[PDB]
């Protein structure tokens, strides 16, 4: 199972996203949707730091499978809704294969 | 609905 | 492979992305390189709807192997930034993945 932890403020601005069990064992249906989340989470990284300016404190441990992107400029509205637009990718995601990602608003 | 392989092939 | 054939217009705003064939790179059902780039594909597309209010001209072949979006409002801000976004993401995949994805800008 991979989980994604997501954690919007007070003012609706995300904070943190953290995913884990990435690298994980995992039951059928775990390497496609592994491989779906973490494009989607990767690709989203560099889009914030290609296309915005915001510069966010990046975790990965690749040995781990834990991956965390915690937001430091939460005004940059460009850094923000490529985060929501990843939001709805895992999501998408979710709504197909329930049985191999959850995500859960902290 | 999201088909993961969508880009996939059958053979 | 995949081909994505990007077009972009004189004032840089993307206005048809054409992604083409199958990645060829595992067996059906366990193929990582289509799992990223459909993750991400129908992940923007439908963030793009979700979260602006841009209402793209899409078309495909519902048995896979063929994606067609065109923008409309090309002038929504929200919805290029979704698009270049997109970009960003599978060109993460071409640069590890060099002979499943390709991507060709008009
Ligand atoms: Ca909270
Ligand atoms: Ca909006
Ligand atoms: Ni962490």
């Amino acid at each position: 199972m991979i989980t994604v932890d997501i954690t919007v403020n007070d003012e609706g601005k995300v904070t943190d996203v953290i995913m884990d069990g990435h690298a994980d064992h995992g039951e059928y249906g775990h390497d496609i949707v592994s491989a779906g989340a973490s494009a989607v989470l990767f690709g989203s990284v560099n889009a914030i730091i290609g296309l915005t300016s915001e510069r966010p404190d990046i975790n990965y441990d690749d040995q781990g499978g834990h991956f965390h992107i915690r937001s430091v400029d939460t005004n940059n509205d460009e850094a923000q809704l490529i985060l929501q637009t990843m939001l709805v990718s895992l999501q998408t995601i979710e709504e197909e294969y329930n049985e191999n990602i959850r995500l859960n608003y902290k | 609905k999201l088909n993961l392989q969508f880009f996939a092939s059958k053979k």
